[PDB]
């Protein structure tokens, strides 16, 4: 199975500042990874499928990027509603799994 | 219309359906293989056709004796209906030339 | 509309079984896939299984312990999730979501809120929370609504109706003898208050009991 | 039966000889090299396939001299059969054009 | 040849509990790992074959999971049965290799 590394579990950024989330795959994966949010007591949200394409609703403050075996989610200008936790997730190789999770604070 | 056009055209749709009934198959036989890639449809649909056509890049390639049969039908499906329209060439070729003779 | 509808949660005795529901709506094609993810408190994603309702064919996570089952049903558009030989340690979150069948998870569904106890399901009790006689206010003012003695969790507290969502506050719960309680804050304008009525809506979907709760300023 | 349909069959007949001895003669050369894949039976049989029509996924591929050897005799039966089929799909849709034309 | 590391020696666990035994491949083999249990002066026992499959007559804690590079066979619920050592081995690249083994004490 393919292990996704988040680190570090949590960033400290000040507002209105770029912020980068990491995720590491066990071997490559080309673009199959996929980012999600969740807030506190909320479900997770796709924010971002294969690496770097947008989703409708999401923010243009979201981005991706990175192929292989590195990837990054990238926050431009960080504000209030962006503190959860950011969770990826790659379909490459069966089975899906997903990363450990890292936590934004502001 | 002759039969070795309308056969053509009948295996050129009966490819098409091969390929997405492949694709559909494929990914039904490859989920809950571990380290198995060929799990979504649309990399499925291409890789069904890199092995009808038999180019086969490797890029995709099933683990599973179901999904190995699956594409055992396309790589049969795939020649044989690009042999058929082959076969027709041929029969176009000779009676064009059987015109030109006279007979 | 919603697309995946889940139950709020589900209590289940040490050992007993327990079946989930997932109510599909929206454009349902034959390419779909419906996953589900345990998470447990303080706890990241966990992928337990997916199944495709147009074929019936189900995998399974093989890294951890199998105590589900997935089935499916087209006539009504709802996958289930049968747990079996709950412990403890099953008790999570647990999300539905739904695969296009080209990898990631468009729409997830609100969760069921799985707890493994002995105990017995209790239903909230609210109470108002205005200040006092002598408390000098500025220019807001803040209510609140005290959510004591239910089990088990959770409990979705809104303010009218939802309707108030700017200024609230609602803090976790803290579980004393097997009885949870929490408050929930919400800080309107002093001028608004009493004049405009503000009420908690405090719903328990374990009991399947939403009460409502006026605050009302104390003689 | 006319020939060409005769010939189809005992070339599938052929083929199915083939890639079933092939795959027991991979396993057999292979066997014995330091790094080889091709060492088991149920995938030996999915490689000989996957070489008779010519598709090569690179999944599985022989490294020992007898192993390839085996390689180009699957490669040829493949090659030759599903060509045979294609030459009697020609001659019966030739057969059916000169009825066509009365002649 | 492949090399199969099965790490740590010793695998102390009290009893009715879950245990992992890993075993990590020099270079990937997909799914060609196959698990054995040797007790005290006794014969290699299959328990389970092509990383996750079972056998039969092998009692239903014994399960496998990974492929890959990285492989796992867990026991649910310890018993004192299960007192051995647990060897893996590989079947992709010729010649086939064992693993040094692992040693479950309770
Ligand atoms: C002649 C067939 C054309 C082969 C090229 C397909 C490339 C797919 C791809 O690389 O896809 C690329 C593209 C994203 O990059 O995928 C997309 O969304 C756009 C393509 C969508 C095609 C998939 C639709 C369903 C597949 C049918 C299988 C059975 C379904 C049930
Ligand atoms: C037309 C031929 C079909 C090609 C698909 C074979 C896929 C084998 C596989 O991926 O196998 C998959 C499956 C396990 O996944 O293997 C199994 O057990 C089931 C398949 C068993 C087939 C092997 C039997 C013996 C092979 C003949 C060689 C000479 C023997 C002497
Ligand atoms: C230029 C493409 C030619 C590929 N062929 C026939 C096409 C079948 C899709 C492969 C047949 C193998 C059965 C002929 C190769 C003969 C060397
Ligand atoms: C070649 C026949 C199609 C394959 C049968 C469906 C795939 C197996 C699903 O378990
Ligand atoms: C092409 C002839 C078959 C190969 C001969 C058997 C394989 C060699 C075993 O040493």
């Amino acid at each position: 199975d393919i292990l996704l590394t988040q680190s570090p579990a949590i960033l400290s950024v000040s507002p209105g500042e770029r912020v980068s989330f990491s995720c590491r795959a066990s071997q490559s994966i080309g673009t199959d990874i996929h980012w999600y949010q969740q807030r506190t007591n909320g479900s997770p949200r796709l924010l971002i499928k294969y690496a770097s394409e947008s989703i409708s609703g999401i923010p243009s403050r979201f981005s991706g990027s990175g192929s292989g075996t590195d990837f990054t989610l990238s926050i431009n200008s960080v504000e209030s509603e962006d503190i959860a936790n950011y969770y990826c997730q790659q379909s490459n190789r069966w089975p899906f799994t997903f990363g450990s999770g890292t936590k934004l604070e502001i | 219309s002759a039969l070795h056009w309308r056969a053509a055209g009948a295996a050129t749709v009966l490819l098409v359906i091969v390929l997405l009934a492949g694709s559909y198959l494929a990914v039904l036989a490859e989920r809950g293989a571990p380290g198995a890639q060929l799990i979504t449809y649309p990399r499925a649909l291409w890789w069904s056709v890199e092995t009808a056509t038999t180019v086969g890049y490797g890029d995709l390639a099933p683990v599973t004796l179901w999904g190995r049969l699956v594409a055992v039908v396309v790589m049969v499906a795939g020649i044989t209906s690009f042999g058929l329209v082959t076969a027709a060439l041929a029969t176009w070729f000779v009676g064009r030339e059987q015109e030109r003779r006279g007979h | 509309q919603v697309q995946l509808q889940q139950p709020g949660a589900e209590l289940v005795k040490p050992g007993a079984s327990v079946k989930l529901s997932c109510k599909a709506s929206g454009y349902t094609f034959t390419s779909d896939w419906i996953h589900w993810v345990k998470q447990r408190p303080g706890h990241g994603l966990e992928w337990i299984g997916e199944i495709i309702p147009s074929y019936g064919r189900a995998n399974y996570n093989e890294k951890i312990q199998k105590k589900a089952t997935l089935t499916a049903d087209k006539s009504s558009s709802t996958a289930f999730m049968q747990l079996s030989s709950l412990t403890s340690e099953d008790s999570a979150v647990y999300y539905c979501a739904r695969e296009r069948g080209d990898g990631y998870f468009a729409v997830w569904g609100a969760g069921t809120t799985v707890t493994v106890s002995s105990a017995k399901t209790t239903p909230p009790s609210v109470y108002p929370l205005a200040p006092g006689s002598a408390a000098q206010t500025n220019s807001m003012v803040t209510l609140g609504c005290l959510v004591k003695g239910y089990f088990p969790e959770p409990v979705t507290v809104t303010w009218n109706s939802g309707s108030l969502s700017s200024g609230v506050h609602t803090f976790p719960a803290v579980l004393q003898s097997d009885l949870y309680t929490l408050s929930s804050s919400v800080t309107v304008p002093s001028s608004s208050w009493p004049s405009e009525t503000v009420t908690c809506n405090v719903a328990h979907p374990a009991s399947s009991t939403k009460v409502d709760k006026k605050i009302v300023p104390r003689d």
